[PDB]
């Protein structure tokens, strides 16, 4: 299927970036 | 071959005069072995 | 420190010299004859200035087989004979 | 009182034999001629 | 009270060459690999394998004299002086190339030896054994050029021999053949090796010019005393130097010394991964896209482009004499050359 | 590489589930 | 520590950890098995290498036929 | 049956096993006779 | 025991040493090697 | 000189399940739109 | 509380972040100008007749090159040592053509180093210092002035200095070895002496000081802890360290004192790249590698090959490839 | 062009005396221990 | 160029998983004291 | 059932995280070339 | 794309410099 090969990039840093975010987050709380 | 002496026999007097000018301490640090 | 004789006080010793004044010359002969009688191409195998080609030849004696070498500078080796 | 042979006799004539023997034919071969 | 035990307290006193258990198998195997290699390059040809003259005797002097490797015909044969091959005759052992392999067995076995007494001699004083681990780069670099890069080749012929100029025409080889200055893990080692010489020197430099005065001589090497408990140079003015000079300084010695011996090792064990995958031909010769542009663009040229044609030149100018065995015949019209030259 | 993308978020999401469910905070009673 | 049905079986299994046979034990047989191992190693290899070749034994794959 | 490169084999097989027993025999003798004190 | 000095031990030595090797230099210039 | 208004910043585990939950689930409707 | 002797004193301060010094009032400018140009000329400049022969090489990304192919490429052979300004060309376009961009950044780079090197000495004066670290750094510097002036200088033409780039510097490494046999040049031999040498003793030291290090600290937690910034006490047994290193290899091969091993650690791999940078500093005027093609003839006269003969081979190859347009007369004389 | 060279030989020798004069400006005397 | 598409996201990855690792284990290790 | 007691604290200091990005980024500066290709 | 990538990486280890440098953890005496 002739589809848009920047849309992995996209969708993967859609998911990578804000979950990272809330990942630090979680993890440094944790340790206080 | 006959080279073979010829190359051979300086070594040997060597270690010919070698033995004889330490024969008299070799002994010494034998015995010295118990 | 572990019980050996130091190395300065042997090498200035008189003992010392009167052995060594045989042994290193005899040694520095004994590998000059080994040479100058020829003996070193034989035992070696290495070529003398004049048994690289056969005379009108300028073909590399190369070995090219694994199993049959040793009978191929035999070969090689009568091919100047 | 020192010992004579010892393990390090032994090295030191392992290398410097060899060494002499290896000079005078490395001394020879700068007469030969083609 | 056994013999075992006898033959440990032999072999562990404190004499003036330590032996140890290692011993056993570091020091016949290192004074053979050595004595190979006089032998060899005082008196055996490379006439049968190479076509090259390789000894003292021949005339060589110590830059072109050489241990050469096999003929390629051996293929990845031990060359055993007892094998099939040299039928138990020493000289034809020698002139097919058995002392290449001889001095290359030995040399891996007597490399196990060294780090085996490391790691013995260690154990002994009660130190960590960190100089034995660093010494892991050392064997990783010699297995990997020496055995493993000819075993996924042809034959042994096309190992490196055992010689200084021998060895530099290893290195063009590599250019010309794998272009082995493009790849990544060769560029690793050479920050290895250029950050592990400018590491020596800074690290040297520092400590020579932060010194204590610690005596009233001029001659600064005095005054320091193995046993003192006292630092003998200012960690102190160091990392402020270096932090005005520099931005960054160290402020931990261990953290220092450790990457001392981390940037080297590391770079050594990255380069030998390269001459593993050059082993099998994988090379990182090619851009495609740089290759792509330009063969449609002739116009497009590059350092990329033009060191290629460097390459090419290498190859075929030195391919018939470098691989006799291949009996190339490239006649003049066929050479690769600019205009004139 | 549309599938395998579509099929890995899917897959993240399943896996979030149990973690949520087996390893939530126990609530407890303050 | 929890106790399980299949722990309890299992137990014996784990049960002798630190024993050890007085002195050398079983050292010198191990010494033979390893020196066995080690020559035909040496013997697969130069088979494999062909500096030992042997009667009916071709190296090569024209040996699957 | 039994080739010439089986017989080279067995040639290198005992020539090793002279060389590493020699060696040991030498070094358990010397390990007898200048022993440690304690 | 001590009886030659160590200096004229290393002179000797040294001049030892400087023949040998400027032999091999020598020969570099002569016979095999020469380019002649 | 250190300031006083430095806060401590918290993300309990729940606020974790259900941000990732949205994350993914919000990739996956998207995500079909992206590639197009 | 004069104007000026205040300046002085920001100047000089110890107490600024970065040192600045008068050697620093020449530096950051040129340094600035030199990497400012730099950075923009590697993204964006269009390509440049390196050899004069109105054949440009690109070496910009923009112009289809990566990280690993692009440089700043040297200036036109046809400028050969003119200086070659902006102001002396009619025009940017001019300036950029001919590869001028190559020879704002080096002199001002090469400018900036050597103040680099000053300001070395002269913190290390302000903060009471032994002074001689700036000697350890002029066998880098001496390198850098070696591939981008001296050797343009010898051979006449700043088209033959070292390229700014990754793939650049290894054209220049290749044309090199054809023209000069740097492989058989005893000062090359030298530097990689030294370079391996100082690989090999940094390895040593780091593994030597690590072996010894005093325990401190639990298995749980980084050895590292176990040393504070300023502490008085060393951190390592060092006669450990010397009766490991004294077995390994015999007693009176391994340094007790410290101050003698650290300077054997600077000056082996400084002295050795001194002599590499000699090597390209007299290859630039032609005096070359060994040469011994042809040296081993038989009885007959025939030519028997040595490796050099094959390095020769290689040599060859190289030097009838390269600037394969430019030359029309038979032999290559710089 | 003429602008921008007249800018450049400006600036250059400006620094330039910053550096020489700098230097005369008892250098020798900024150092921790002894001042002269 | 006519350069592999897969390289984008490979180096993208490449660089933001090992980097977000380690910013992770950093910000918790401040959090504590 | 206790709680396991072979939990441990994990650190990473600034530093190491300086060290540590600037590996990742210049590996990435080197890599990055090739994986274009 | 791959211009953008480069630069970007590039930029990334220069403001990397800059923390690095004048966010430094502060080297404390004993
Ligand atoms: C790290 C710590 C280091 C410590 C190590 C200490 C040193 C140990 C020393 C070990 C010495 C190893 C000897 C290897 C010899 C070798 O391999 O010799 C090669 C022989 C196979 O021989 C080759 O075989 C080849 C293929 O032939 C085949 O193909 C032909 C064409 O079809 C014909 O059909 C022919 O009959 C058929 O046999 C070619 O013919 C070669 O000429 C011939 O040499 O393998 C064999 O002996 C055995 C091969 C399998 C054994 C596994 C070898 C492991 C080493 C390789 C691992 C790296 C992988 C390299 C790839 C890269
Ligand atoms: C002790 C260290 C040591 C080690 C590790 C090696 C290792 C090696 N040597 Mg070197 N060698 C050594 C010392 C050593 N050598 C010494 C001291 C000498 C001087 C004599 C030599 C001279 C030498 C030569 C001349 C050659 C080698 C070669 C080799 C290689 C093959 C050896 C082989 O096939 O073994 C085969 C044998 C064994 C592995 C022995 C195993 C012993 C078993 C366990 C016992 C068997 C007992 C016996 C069968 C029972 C009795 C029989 C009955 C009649 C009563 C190998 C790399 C060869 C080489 O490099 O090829 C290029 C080669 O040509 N070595
Ligand atoms: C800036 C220049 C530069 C630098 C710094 C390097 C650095 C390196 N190169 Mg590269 N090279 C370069 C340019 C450069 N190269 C260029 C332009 C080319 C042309 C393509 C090459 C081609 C090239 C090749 C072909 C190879 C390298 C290799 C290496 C590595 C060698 C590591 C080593 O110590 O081996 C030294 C060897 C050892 C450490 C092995 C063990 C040594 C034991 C301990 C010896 C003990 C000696 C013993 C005591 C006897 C002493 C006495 C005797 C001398 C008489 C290192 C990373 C090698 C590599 O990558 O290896 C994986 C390799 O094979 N280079
Ligand atoms: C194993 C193989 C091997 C080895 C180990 C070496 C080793 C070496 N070669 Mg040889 N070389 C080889 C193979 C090899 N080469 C081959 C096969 C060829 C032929 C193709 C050559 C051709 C060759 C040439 C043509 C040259 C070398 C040079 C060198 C030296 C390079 C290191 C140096 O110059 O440091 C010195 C240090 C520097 C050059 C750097 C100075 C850094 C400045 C002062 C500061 C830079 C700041 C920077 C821009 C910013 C950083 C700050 C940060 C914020 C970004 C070194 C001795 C070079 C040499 O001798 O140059 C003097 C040289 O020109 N080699
Ligand atoms: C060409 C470069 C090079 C050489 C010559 C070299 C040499 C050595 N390194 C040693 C050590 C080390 N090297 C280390 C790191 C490094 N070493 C490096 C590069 C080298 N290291 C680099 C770059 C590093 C940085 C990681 C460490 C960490 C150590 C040590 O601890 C050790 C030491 O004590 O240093 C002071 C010594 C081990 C002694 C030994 O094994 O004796 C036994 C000799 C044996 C086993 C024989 C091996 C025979 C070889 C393998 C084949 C035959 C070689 C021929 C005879 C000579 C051929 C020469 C021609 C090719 C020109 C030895 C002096
Ligand atoms: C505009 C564009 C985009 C620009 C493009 C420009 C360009 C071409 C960029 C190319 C960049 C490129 C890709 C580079 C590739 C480099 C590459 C090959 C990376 C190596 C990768 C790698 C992991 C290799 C493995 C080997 C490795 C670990 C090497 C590490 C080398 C290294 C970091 C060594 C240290 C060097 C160094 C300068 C340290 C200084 C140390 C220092 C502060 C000491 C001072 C000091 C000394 C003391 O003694 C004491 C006591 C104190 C206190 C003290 O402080
Ligand atoms: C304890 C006891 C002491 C231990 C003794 C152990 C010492 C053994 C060490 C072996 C040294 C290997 C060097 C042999 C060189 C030699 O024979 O040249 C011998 C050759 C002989 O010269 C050649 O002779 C030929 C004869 O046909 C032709 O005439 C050639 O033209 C001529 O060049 O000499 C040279 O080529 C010229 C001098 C160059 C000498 C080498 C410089 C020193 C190199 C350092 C040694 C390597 C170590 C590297 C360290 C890093
Ligand atoms: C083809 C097969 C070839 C392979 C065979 C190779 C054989 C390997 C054997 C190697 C052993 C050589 C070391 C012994 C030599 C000797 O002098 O020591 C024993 C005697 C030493 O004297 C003593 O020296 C002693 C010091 S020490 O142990 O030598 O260090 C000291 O304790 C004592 O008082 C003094 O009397
Ligand atoms: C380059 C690194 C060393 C720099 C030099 C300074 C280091 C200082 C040494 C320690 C403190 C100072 C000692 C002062 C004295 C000094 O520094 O050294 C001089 C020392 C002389 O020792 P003697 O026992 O003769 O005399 C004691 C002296 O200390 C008197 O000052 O030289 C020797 O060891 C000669 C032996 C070399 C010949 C051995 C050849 C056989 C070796 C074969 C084994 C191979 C190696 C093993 C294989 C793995
Ligand atoms: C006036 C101009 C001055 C020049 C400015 C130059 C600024 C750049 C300097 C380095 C900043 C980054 C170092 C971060 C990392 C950092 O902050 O390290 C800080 C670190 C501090 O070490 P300490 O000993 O304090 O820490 C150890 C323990 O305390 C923690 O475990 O320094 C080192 O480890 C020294 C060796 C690192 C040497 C790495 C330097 C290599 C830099 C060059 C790489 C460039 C490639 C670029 C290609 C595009
Ligand atoms: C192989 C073999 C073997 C063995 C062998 C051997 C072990 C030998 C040895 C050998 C050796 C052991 C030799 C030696 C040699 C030496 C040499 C030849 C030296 C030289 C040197 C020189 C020449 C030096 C000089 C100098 C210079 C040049 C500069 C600086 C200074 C000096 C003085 C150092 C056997 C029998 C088992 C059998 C099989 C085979
Ligand atoms: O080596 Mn060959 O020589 Ca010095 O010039 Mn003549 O050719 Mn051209 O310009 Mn660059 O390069
Ligand atoms: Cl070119
Ligand atoms: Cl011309």
């Amino acid at each position: 299927m002739e589809v848009n090969q920047l849309g992995l990039i996209a969708t993967a840093l859609f998911v990578l970036v804000p979950s990272v975010f809330l990942i630090i987050l979680y993890v440094q709380t944790e340790s206080q | 071959d006959w080279r073979v002496l010829v190359v051979l026999l300086p070594v040997l007097l060597a270690a010919g005069w070698a033995v004889r000018n330490i024969l008299p301490y070799a002994v010494k640090q034998v015995q010295k072995l118990l | 420190t572990t019980g050996e004789r130091p190395f300065s006080d042997i090498i200035t010793s008189v003992r010392y010299w009167v052995i060594h004044s045989i042994t290193i010359p005899a040694l520095f002969i004994a590998g000059w004859l080994f040479v100058s009688t020829g003996l070193a191409y034989d035992v070696f195998g290495t070529p003398r200035p004049d048994s690289y080609y056969a005379q009108e030849q300028r073909s590399i004696p190369l070995v090219t087989d694994r199993f049959e070498a040793k009978q191929q500078v035999e070969t090689f080796l009568e091919q100047l004979k | 009182s020192y010992p004579i042979f010892t393990v390090r006799w032994v090295a030191v004539h392992t290398l410097a034999v060899p060494t002499i023997f290896f000079l005078g034919a490395i001394a020879a071969m700068q007469f030969i001629q083609r | 009270r056994g013999w075992f035990d006898i033959l440990d307290d032999w072999l562990k006193r404190d004499r003036f060459v330590f032996v140890g258990w290692s011993g056993i198998l570091l020091f016949p195997c290192a004074y053979l690999a050595l004595g190979g290699w006089l032998t060899g390059t005082t008196f055996v040809t490379s006439w049968y394998t190479h076509g090259l003259a390789s000894s003292y005797l021949e005339g060589c002097n110590f830059l072109t004299v050489a241990v050469s490797t096999p003929a390629n015909s051996m293929g990845h044969s031990l060359l055993l002086l007892w094998g099939p091959e040299a039928q138990g005759d020493f000289t034809r052992w020698c002139q097919l190339g058995g002392l290449w392999t001889f001095i290359a067995l030995h040399g891996a076995f007597g490399l196990i030896g060294f780090m085996l007494r490391q790691f013995e001699i260690a154990r002994l004083v009660g130190v960590r054994p960190y100089n034995a681990i660093a010494f892991s780069a050392p064997i990783a670099v010699f297995v990997s050029v020496f055995l493993i890069y000819p075993l996924g080749q042809s034959s042994w012929f096309f190992a490196p021999s055992f010689g200084v100029a021998a060895i530099f025409r290893f290195l063009l080889f590599f250019q010309g053949f794998h272009n082995w200055t493009l790849n990544p893990f060769h560029m690793m080692g050479v920050a290895g090796v250029l950050g592990g010489a400018l590491l020596c020197a800074i690290h040297g430099a520092t400590v020579e010019n932060t010194l204590f005065q610690d005596g009233e001589g001029a001659s600064t090497f005095r005054a320091f005393n193995p046993t003192q408990a006292e630092e003998t140079y200012s960690m102190v003015t160091a990392n402020r130097f270096w932090s005005q000079i520099f931005g960054i300084a160290f402020s931990n010695k261990r953290w220092l010394h450790f990457f001392m011996l981390f940037v080297p090792v590391t770079g050594l064990w990255m380069s030998a991964i390269g001459v593993v995958g050059l082993a099998l031909n994988l090379r990182s010769y090619d851009f495609i896209s740089q290759e792509i542009r330009a063969a449609e663009d002739p116009e497009f040229e590059t350092f990329y482009t033009k060191n290629l044609l460097l390459n090419e030149g290498i190859r075929a100018w030195m391919a018939p004499q470098d691989q006799p065995h291949e009996n190339f015949v490239f006649p003049e019209e066929v050479l690769p050359r600019g205009n004139a030259l | 590489m549309e599938t395998i993308t579509y099929v890995f978020i899917f897959a993240c999401i399943i896996a979030l589930f149990f973690f949520a469910i087996f390893f939530r905070e126990p609530p407890r009673i303050t | 520590a929890r106790r399980t049905w299949l722990g309890d079986i299992l137990r014996p299994l784990n049960s002798e950890y630190g024993k050890v046979a007085p002195g050398w034990g079983t050292t010198p047989l191990m010494a033979v098995f390893m020196g066995l191992f080690l020559v035909f190693l040496l013997i697969i290899l130069e088979i494999y290498n062909s500096t030992l070749i042997l009667d009916g034994v071709n190296v090569s794959w024209k040996a699957l036929g | 049956t039994i080739t010439p490169s089986l017989k080279g084999f067995f040639i290198g097989l005992l020539s090793g096993a002279v060389v590493l027993g020699l060696t040991f025999a030498v070094l358990i003798a010397i390990s007898q006779i200048d022993k440690v004190q304690r | 025991g001590g009886r030659i000095p160590l200096w004229i031990v290393a002179t000797v030595a040294g001049m030892g040493v400087i023949v040998i090797v400027g032999l091999f230099f020598y020969g570099a210039y002569a016979g095999l090697g020469s380019s002649l | 000189e250190p300031n006083p208004n430095r806060q401590p910043v918290e993300l309990n585990r729940t606020s974790l399940y259900l941000g990732l939950l949205l994350i993914l689930v919000l990739a996956l409707l998207f995500s079909s739109y992206f590639f197009n | 509380a004069n104007l000026w002797e205040r300046f002085c004193n920001w100047v000089t301060s110890t107490d600024n972040r970065l040192y600045v010094g008068w050697f620093g009032v020449i530096m950051i400018p040129t340094l600035l100008a030199a990497t400012i140009c730099f950075v923009i000329a590697f993204i964006a400049a269009p390509p440049v007749d390196i050899d004069g022969i109105r054949e440009p090489v690109s070496g910009s990304l923009l112009y289809g090159n990566n990280i690993i192919t692009g440089a700043v490429v040297p200036s036109s052979n046809a400028i050969g040592l003119h200086f070659y300004p902006i102001w002396e060309a009619a025009s940017l376009d001019e300036w950029l053509y001919n590869g001028g961009p190559y020879q704002l950044i080096i002199f001002h780079f090469l400018l900036g180093a050597s103040c680099y090197m000053g300001r070395q000495w002269e913190l290390s004066y302000r903060l009471g210092m032994r002074p001689w670290i700036c000697v350890a750094y002029s066998a880098p510097l001496a390198s850098a002035f070696a591939v981008f002036l001296i050797y343009p200088i010898g051979q006449g033409s700043f088209s033959d200095g070292m390229p700014l780039g990754i793939s650049g510097t290894f054209n220049f490494m290749i044309v090199f070895q054809a023209e000069h046999n740097i492989l058989m040049h005893p000062f090359h031999q030298l530097g990689v002496a030294g370079v391996f040498g100082g690989a090999l003793f940094c390895a040593m030291h780091g593994s030597l000081v690590t072996s010894s290090l005093i325990r401190e600290t639990t298995e749980t937690e980084s050895a590292n802890y176990g040393y504070k910034f300023g502490q008085e006490e060393e951190t390592y047994n060092i006669v450990a360290a010397h009766g490991y290193f004294g077995r390994l290899i015999f007693q009176y091969a391994s340094f007790n004192n410290s101050r003698s091993l650290h300077f054997f650690l600077a000056a082996w791999p400084v002295v050795g790249v001194w002599f590499t940078a000699l090597g390209i500093s007299t290859m630039a005027f032609n005096l070359n590698g060994f040469n011994f093609n042809h040296s081993v003839i038989d009885a007959k006269g025939n030519v028997i090959n040595t490796w050099a003969d094959i390095i020769n081979r290689a040599n060859l190859g190289m030097e009838v490839m390269h600037e394969r347009n430019a030359h029309n007369f038979p032999l290559d004389l710089a | 062009m003429e602008t921008l060279k007249i800018t450049v030989y400006i600036v250059v020798t400006f620094f330039v005396l910053l550096f020489v004069f700098g230097f005369l400006s008892g250098d020798p005397a900024r150092n921790p221990k002894r001042k002269d």
